[PDB]
């Protein structure tokens, strides 16, 4: 978790320098003081992994890896989800292979 | 009820508490109190004080041995953590304290406004008569003179 | 849920099918009617309306149409 | 140094009192692994060896009214076998005060618990199995509750006090307010024969 604050809204937070505090009680500050111009550019072209949600560990969004991105498509067009293993594998007759007396 | 197999479960259970930090156990053994010293033991009402007492107590020396090792005790005002109960339902005991309050407050001028229908025309003719008595005493202290 | 729990949820009514080798009359068929109807939230519906939303979507013109349209409603009900 | 973890489980008879000792105990413990329901003995080992559990809250409820709690370590601990009579739930209106959820308890304890060995193992599984490990993944830092333990008339009285802080310290008593009283210790989880009678 990091971050151990729970399910209460990030409303709090948004006039203070850190979000909340961690176990053995340390300041989690907020990472980055970003430009004008990269916050305007992330209201019309959208990061790749974008998810409207605020990060509990940072005020910053909360994206998403391409990984992750693929398994979400491949729920929903059903495509295989667990790699490594075969579709179509030959029927191993593990009761026919000895016959019956 | 033997006794023997108790100590083995002692030996297999328990972790050495004296050989490591006050952090990892984090329990004080509220000692010196039996709590058997309370009178009206059925009645939850001095139990309920001695109780409050040993918790206190702990609560103290646990402060202490905190306070020696370097970890923090206060919550700081600062951090805003998801609690027991909800908001909502803190509310609702909230709505409730302030209900029973305006209860015995209204209770209190309840004595008050019926105390003001029952003597109410007394207070106009005594303030009247009265103030008609001051008129006539700063007259005489003029007419005096 | 991590990927390990969407990775079980993943087996489906519908997994193990081919789809690339198959004739298009039958799979526009399919696809139509394998939706598994996955429990929803409000908190997403906002993310995903706020994701659709483009640029010209509300400018200075239509929202100063929009209070032309909302003047004119004012104006009929004190035609009465 | 100390790592544990406890599960959270529930029999097929529980009331709405009960179910709201295991919503309250589930919040109150960090490594509380909730679980929903249970129907049968042998199998409450066989779950905690798959979450990784080094303890089993076992709530019985055989007639309605009544609840029994199975306290346990689960490979060989020595379980126990209890009766909770009087209960008073979070959702009490009386109660006022807010603990963080999942915060660091202080555990508060008698002088009657040294007494005897019995008392002695009850104490130690009260403080590792109902108290914390100093690094739970929902703990909470900054220490702001109690675990109210004493003895009076054979049965352990437990309470749950926030500490109040003024600007030396308060505490306004909340929580699951409830006796217990030591039915039957095991000498295995939840087989062999029986330790502990009354």
């Amino acid at each position: 978790t990091q971050n151990t604050i729970g399910n209460i809204p990030l409303s709090a937070y948004d006039e203070m320098p850190h979000i909340g505090y961690d176990i053995n009680g340390k300041r989690i500050m907020r990472p980055a003081k970003g430009s004008a111009l990269d916050q305007l550019l992330d209201s019309i072209e959208l990061p790749e992994g974008w998810t409207g949600l605020l990060d509990k560990n940072s005020g910053s969004s909360l994206n998403l890896t391409k990984e992750e991105l693929e398994l979400i498509s491949k729920i929903q067009r059903n495509e295989q989800t667990d790699d490594s293993i075969n579709p179509y594998e030959p029927l191993i007759d593990w009761f026919t292979r000895h016959e019956e007396v | 009820n033997n006794t023997k197999a108790m100590k083995h479960a002692l030996e297999r259970v328990q972790l050495p508490w004296k050989k490591h930090s006050f952090q990892e156990h984090q329990s004080v053994t509220s000692e010196t109190n039996t709590d058997e010293h309370i009178k009206d033991i059925y009645d939850d009402t001095e139990r309920e004080l001695a109780f409050y007492k040993q918790s206190l107590d702990a609560v103290l020396v646990a402060r202490d041995e905190l306070k020696r090792l370097k970890v923090p005790f206060k919550r700081p005002l600062d951090y805003f953590a998801e609690m027991v109960k909800s908001d909502e339902h803190m509310d609702k005991i909230k709505g409730k304290l302030i209900e029973e309050a305006s209860d015995k407050k209204a209770r209190e001028e309840a004595r008050r406004q019926r105390q003001l229908k029952k003597f109410g025309k007394q207070v106009q003719n005594a303030t009247l008569q009265k103030r008609q008595l001051e008129k006539r005493e700063t007259l005489e202290k003029i007419k005096s003179l | 849920k991590n990927k390990h729990d969407l990775v079980d949820e993943g087996f489906n009514r519908y997994t193990f099918r081919d789809t690339e080798n198959l004739p298009d009359w039958f799979l526009e068929d399919e696809k139509e009617h394998s939706k598994i109807n996955k429990p929803i939230t409000k908190e997403a519906a906002m993310a995903i309306k706020e994701k659709i939303k483009a640029m010209n979507a509300r400018p200075i013109k239509k929202v100063a149409e929009a209070k032309a349209r909302k003047r004119m409603r004012a104006v009929a009900r004190l035609e009465k | 140094m100390n790592k544990q973890r406890t599960l959270l489980i529930s029999s097929r008879g529980v009331n709405y009192r009960h179910r709201h000792l295991i919503q309250d105990l589930s919040g109150l413990l960090p490594h509380s692994r909730k679980e929903p329901k249970l129907d049968t003995l042998q199998q409450l080992n066989e779950i905690a060896e798959l979450y990784n559990c080094n303890n089993v809250l076992f709530f019985e409820a055989r007639k309605h009214q009544d609840l029994y709690l199975w306290l346990s370590k689960p490979p060989n601990g020595p379980t126990i076998k209890f009766y909770i009579q009087n209960l008073h739930t979070m959702d009490e209106l009386n109660f006022t005060g807010n603990c963080l959820k999942g915060s660091r308890p202080v555990l508060s304890f008698d002088q009657r618990f040294e007494s005897s060995p019995h008392y002695q193992l009850i104490k130690e599984l009260l403080v590792h199995n109902f108290g914390v490990p100093p690094n739970a993944r929902k703990s909470k830092p900054f220490i702001d509750h109690v675990m109210s333990f004493s003895i009076v008339d054979d049965k352990i009285w437990v309470r749950t006090y926030e500490i109040s802080h003024s600007t030396d310290i308060s505490l306004v008593e909340i929580g699951p307010r409830f006796v217990m009283t030591v039915i039957l210790i095991l000498e295995g989880s939840f087989g062999g024969p029986k330790i502990y009678e009354n």
